[PDB]
């Protein structure tokens, strides 16, 4: 077995038109091995499809990571009356992520021929593509290809003359970052305001129009034809045990050289940053902190990130998280507290204002966030701070409220020290009035 | 496993009225009015025993018959008789002993309790059973997941689909 | 019939309660009056006011008892710690906004907030941030 | 199918009509129902004051009438009644967006008004 | 809840009250008939989403209260149904806005590069704040969230409402300077087109950065897919 | 704790708010409220008598008011020759106030340290 990982070769990149530099049409993407043997494929079976997937290790790009082979499989066998449906997500509305943009832009037939691969293995008779409202280019570039896809006959009834019928259409939203959750997808789908349901029920069991229901990423479903036409065995030999595959990360904030770039899973930080972005700006030591994972996961300092390595299993031992390996960095001229205090405002603008503890508390904690980056508060209170955090964690319907604390609860525990400093310098300048 | 209000002073209370030889206390009828001491026409009122359903206000349950056993929730009650207004300052006149007394003070477990009280100090009574709460839901709406269901508009038809 | 009436236990009692019913309503079976503010029996689930968590065994959250339905053998816990913590905070974050206006409300003697903020909650707060304001409506 | 009904033709009894407590403009709009108790009926009192004062006296609804709407910089506003938080009413916040002098926002303990040219008019 | 947008219940207008008429053109009816189909027919409440935002380039850039009353007619739903959808979501303007909508990212991946310069350079070039248009009718400037391309932070979006529903476009502007975003503020002002995605580079690919928010400064190293695109290949799916 | 009185804001409207706490803590039962809402859609009384023969003079009713409008002011000497001119209604006790508000005033600027 490998031990160090990274330095993936381009023969072996899945994305090999990432930059949008070759030809965009459907004869340029089928010049690049897309649309290749998909009749074969799919007449191999849906279980032989659940196998494959559930062999390779894959786990959801989402940004929770479950393994997408058992959660296809979860979708029913048999015929009850009620039709299934695939939904892909395609919001990408987290802070720092920028994948999906790529994926939707410059290789759109990956995923639709993904969309086919998913549906077939799911027994769904239709396809939604759920794009971001801001996203107006990427949605024409996805509907491009799939005008182009129903014009070869991929798409429809006899899809690729195999005997087996999928549709695919595209739908898109008008603004709200909570409707890259699930349920609350579907909400928005279904033509309401995009607020979540509480589980159960399951959307594989009772989702879109009271139908079963997958709901996968777009850079999820991208990857299925690759794994499916190179092999499991393929996937599944990057990276650590447990922790398999490619994947896409964006690296953005203080770095000479920001980039969407893929790469193997389980690098360190510091070679995915030093090269592939050229470092961090005025040296590693300049360093001060770093969000591994978009914006929902807690930040880490220098001495973790040096010898972590960009993973599932050794960030959350890390006491972080992957999520969707969106890398934001700092330096050390950075205001760390006003910059955690502008992610409180960003979930506090976010809060789609279902449940008591998210709508209420996400004001609360950008009220507490705000006085503490000027210092004018008090040394218990970040205590109470740290409580207010607790009290909301786990205690609301959907995971937008636990996004909203992590945050709050890496800063305390990485930079206390800071935090106090500028409660106490505060009073060099709040008390030389009270005398 | 036995645990009905197993932590306070009303085990203690539940126990001291099943003593032997003080449990078996009777009367017969009337006859505890006789040695009462108050005037033989308070008796000629008539009394009602019941339960007090729950407030529209609000959604607990504690004054209701569900706490029956834990708490005491049978009452007696009396016709009201005139009330007129004070000529100097406007406040409201009564002439009637009985105006607050059953509301106050008489509380009893049971029905068969108040209604033993009630014969052995002579009151005639009347006895309203309370309305029994539903708590089975509607079909529709019946768990959290029929919200979402099928039920809202059947199942969806196919037929504006690409290829049809 | 192939047991239509489900076992389960609340604070280790063992309650029958119809197929289909919830973790609130195997509460309410078992004589004890959960907390609640949007739950009601005559309307639709909802689920949104979180006053009604309690705990149940093998599950690391908190469950909303007026929508999660009951399994069977399921053990259900109301007075842990984290019940406790869970109705003080959700308490808290409910008075924080709500206008000090016990006064002037009619609804003042028989008022769900107040009657359940004396009873589960705290007898204190830590907010000393404006509160938000709303104009009224004419229906 | 399903004809309009037409409610001005509902016949309403001459001496109900002309009875109905209404208010003046203050917290409400003008001229929506005012809630009364069966205080003063014996005695003809159809006015709120009129059931407690006595003569031409000075009422207090026309003494804070008398007192000009108060221009606040912001959006809410926190009324007290008194410089001294502790001298005065449970503090009250008062929108003040959509306010201006001719329609301004009212304290429901002290009466005082507000307004505010901040919401971008 | 966005920018220019301070009230969630509707307020009477000259220009916006129940007495004003909206209705379609054939064109308009036409792509709106066309996004209905997508949807099952008694789920046809799906559709409100594409068909209030096409009605809101219909309409000028922002939705009225005649619109979203003839969206409700349109889909037989309740007026009240669309009120809570059109008040729910950010990019739905309720208020009168220019001809351009001029839209800056401020949340932290952006807030390092500073897009706060960005900011300050477009208040001191157009003369108004956020939330506010000019005095000319052309710009309306508005502060978004993260707009998924923090890799070329800092950017800013500007929508075009000039050319009806035919002629949208909302266009990503990245990689900004002060300077960059004044000049793309007066070729729009003058009539021209500026260059849409990055000022410095074509795409997400390597290159150098802003840095401070005043000057790009270029890094060279390595790059990845430089060579030929992969050949088609599968493996033996029989055994 | 003297002669009861009612008090004003220094604009000259009554701060009672029809609140019924101070007669429902009055062990007494000396105090008798009626309300509804003023023509201005202000929440007042119609009715407020202290029955001057029947309190106790606790001061549970000053510190059950949570607007300061009932005190018991700094008055002992009110001895009459009618039982009926010790029956207050609300006129009387708003005339107290204003006779006696600039020395109630002087007394709460000291004792809302202590309360
Ligand atoms: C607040 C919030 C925002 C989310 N946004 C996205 C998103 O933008 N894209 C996405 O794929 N998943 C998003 N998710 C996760 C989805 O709920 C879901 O778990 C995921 O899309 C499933 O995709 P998978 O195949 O990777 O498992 C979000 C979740 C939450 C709680
Ligand atoms: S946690 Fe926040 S976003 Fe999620 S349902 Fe509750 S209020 Fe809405
Ligand atoms: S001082 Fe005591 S007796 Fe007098 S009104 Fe107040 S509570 Fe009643
Ligand atoms: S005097 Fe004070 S306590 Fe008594 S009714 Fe008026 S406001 Fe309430
Ligand atoms: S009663 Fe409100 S969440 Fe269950
Ligand atoms: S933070 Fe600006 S595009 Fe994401």
């Amino acid at each position: 077995a490998k031990t160090s990982f990274g330095g993936l070769k381009d023969e072996d990149r899945i994305f090999q038109n990432i930059y949008g530099r070759h030809d965009l049409s459907i004869k340029g993407a089928m010049s690049r091995g897309d649309w290749y043997m998909t009749k074969e494929i799919i007449g191999k079976g849906r279980d032989w499809i659940i196998d494959q997937m559930k062999k390779s290790g894959l786990r959801g790009r989402g940004g929770a990571g479950f393994p997408s082979g058992l959660k296809w499989s979860f979708m029913p066998k048999a015929s009850d009356g009620r039709p299934s449906y695939l939904v892909v997500n395609g919001d990408e509305s987290e802070p720092g992520t920028c994948k999906d943009r790529e994926i939707m832009r410059h290789e759109p037939h990956k995923l639709v021929e993904g969309c086919l691969m998913a549906g077939v293995a799911m027994g769904a008779r239709a396809g939604y593509i759920y794009i971001r409202g801001e996203f107006v280019q990427e949605r024409r570039a996805v509907e491009r290809a799939i005008s182009e896809a129903y014009a070869k006959g991929f798409l429809g009834k006899n899809a690729c003359g195999s005997g087996v019928d999928f549709d695919l259409m595209v739908h898109y939203g008008a603004g709200a970052y909570i409707c890259g959750e699930e349920t609350a997808l579907i909400e928005s789908l279904e033509g309401k305001q995009g607020k979540p349901r509480l589980k159960p029920p399951f959307p594989a069991g009772v989702g879109l129009y009271g139908c079963p229901t997958t709901v996968t990423n777009v850079e999820t479903v991208a990857v299925s034809p690759t794994i499916l036409r190179r092999g499991p065995e393929w996937f599944s030999s990057f990276g650590r045990k447990n922790n398999a595959g490619t994947k896409l990360f964006c690296i953005s904030g203080h770095v000479n050289r920001p980039v969407t770039v893929e790469e193997e899973m389980s690098i360190p930080l510091k070679e995915l940053i030093e090269r592939h972005a050229g470092g961090v700006r005025g040296g590693w030591d300049n360093l001060l902190a770093i969000i591994p994972g978009g914006s929902s996961v807690p930040l880490l300092p220098k001495k973790i990130c040096d010898g972590v390595l960009m993973d599932f299993d050794a960030l959350k031992e890390a006491q972080s998280g992957l999520g969707t390996a969106a890398v934001i960095v700092m330096d050390k001229s950075t205001d760390v507290i006003d910059a955690i205090a502008r992610l409180s405002y960003f979930y506090k603008h976010e809060s789609c204002g279902q449940c008591t503890p998210c709508r209420e508390g996400t004001g609360w904690l950008y009220d507490i966030m705000t006085r503490m980056k000027k210092g004018d508060a008090r040394l218990e209170e970040i205590d109470m701070l740290w409580e207010i955090t607790k009290q909301i964690e786990g205690h609301t319907i959907c995971a937008l409220g636990d996004a909203a604390a992590w945050p709050v609860q890496g800063l305390i525990r990485h930079f206390r020290g800071e935090m106090e400093e500028r409660i106490k310098s505060a009073g060099g300048k709040k008390k030389l009035a009270a005398t | 496993e036995f645990a009905t209000a197993s932590a306070d002073y009303s085990i203690a209370m539940k126990k001291a009225a099943e003593i032997t030889g003080a449990a078996e206390s009777a009367m017969g009828p009337k006859e505890g009015g006789f040695t009462a001491g108050v005037p033989l026409d308070t008796f000629t009122r008539k009394a009602r025993i019941y339960a007090p359903a729950r407030t529209a206000s609000q959604s607990g349950l504690a004054r209701t018959v569900d706490f029956a056993t834990t708490t005491p929730a049978w009452k007696i009650e009396f016709e009201p008789t005139a009330k007129w207004q004070n000529p100097l300052m406007g406040w409201t006149s009564s002439a009637d002993p009985l105006e607050n007394v059953g509301r106050s003070a008489l509380v009893f477990y049971t029905k068969e309790e108040a209604m033993r009280f009630c014969e052995k100090l002579g009151w005639e009574y009347e006895v309203t059973e309370p309305n029994k709460r539903r708590t089975q839901r509607t079909k529709r709406y019946m768990q959290y997941g029929d919200n979402f269901g099928t039920k809202r508009a059947g199942v969806p038809d196919l037929s504006t689909l690409p290829s049809n | 019939p192939p047991s239509d009436h489900l076992e389960v236990f609340v604070n280790e009692q063992p309650v029958k309660i119809p197929k289909g019913s919830s973790v609130l309503q195997a509460c309410d079976a078992a004589g004890i009056d959960i907390p609640r503010f949007c739950y009601h029996q005559r309307l639709s689930i909802a689920g949104n006011c979180r006053m009604c968590l309690v705990e149940v065994e093998k599950v690391p959250k908190p469950v909303a008892s007026c929508a999660m339905p009951a399994g069977p053998g399921m053990k259900i816990k109301t007075e842990t710690p984290m019940v406790k913590k869970a109705r003080e905070g959700v308490m808290e974050f409910l008075l924080i906004n709500h206008p000090l206006d016990c006064p002037i409300c009619d609804q003042g003697g028989e008022c769900d907030l107040q009657d359940q903020a004396m009873i589960f909650g705290s007898d204190r707060s830590r907010f000393v941030e404006a509160k938000r304001a709303v104009e009224d409506k004419n229906l | 199918v399903v004809p309009t009904f037409d409610w001005k033709k509902v016949p309403v009894p001459s001496t109900t009509a002309k009875d109905i407590p209404v208010t003046v403009k203050g917290a409400t709009p003008a001229g929506d129902l005012r809630a009364t108790s069966g205080l003063g009926l014996g005695d003809g009192i159809k006015n709120h004051t009129d059931k407690w004062l006595d003569g031409d006296k000075k009422s207090p609804m026309e003494y804070i009438n008398e007192v000009a709407p108060i221009k606040v910089k912001g959006l809410v506003v926190a009324s007290y009644g008194s410089d001294d938080p502790a001298l005065g009413c449970p503090v009250e916040y008062i929108n003040l967006k959509g306010t201006s002098l001719e329609n301004p926002a009212v304290c429901k303990y002290t009466g005082n008004r507000y307004y505010s040219d901040d919401w971008k008019g | 809840t966005n920018s220019t947008d301070i009230f969630n219940i509707h307020k009477d207008t000259p220009e916006n009250n129940a007495a004003t008429s909206f209705e379609f053109s054939e064109a308009t009816l036409k792509v709106v008939n066309d996004i209905i189909a997508r949807y099952p027919p008694n789920y046809k409440q799906s559709a409100i989403i594409p068909v209030l935002d096409v009605t809101q380039q219909e309409n000028g850039g922002w939705l009225s209260l005649a619109a979203m009353n003839r969206v409700a007619k349109l889909l037989d739903m309740a007026p009240i149904r669309v009120y809570e959808v059109a008040t729910f979501y950010t990019m739905f303007n309720r208020t009168k806005i220019g001809k351009y909508h001029v839209q800056i990212c401020g949340t932290t991946p952006c807030r390092l590069q500073g897009s706060q310069k960005i900011e300050e350079a477009i208040t001191k070039h157009l003369g108004i704040g956020i939330g506010q248009t000019t005095q000319d009718g052309l710009f309306t400037l508005g502060e978004m969230e993260c707009m998924g391309a923090c890799v070329n932070a800092p950017m800013v979006a500007i929508a075009d409402y000039t050319k009806g529903v035919s002629g949208f476009e909302y266009i990503y502007y990245e990689d900004l300077t002060p300077k960059d975003i004044v000049n793309i503020l007066d070729t729009i002002k003058k009539g021209g087109k500026p260059k849409p995605g990055s000022q410095y580079r074509l795409k997400a690919e390597p290159a150098g950065a802003v840095h401070g928010g005043e000057k790009w400064v270029p890094k060279d190293g390595e790059t990845t897919l430089t060579g030929a695109p992969r050949a088609p290949y599968c493996r033996d799916l029989n055994a | 704790r003297g002669e009861h009185a009612l008090r004003r804001y220094p604009t000259g409207e009554e701060r009672c708010i029809a609140c019924k706490l101070c007669e429902a803590i009055c062990p007494a039962q000396a105090i008798t409220i009626e309300a509804e809402e003023r023509e201005d859609g202000s929440r007042r009384t119609t009715r407020y008598d202290i029955d001057m023969t029947k309190c106790i003079y606790c001061g549970f009713c000053q510190e059950a008011c949570p607007v300061d409008a009932i005190v018991e002011g700094p008055n002992f000497e009110f001895s009459t020759e009618t039982r009926e001119e010790l029956l207050y209604d609300k006129q009387k006790l708003l005339e107290n106030g204003d006779k006696w508000e600039t020395e109630i005033a002087t007394n709460l600027r000291t004792e809302s340290l202590y309360r």
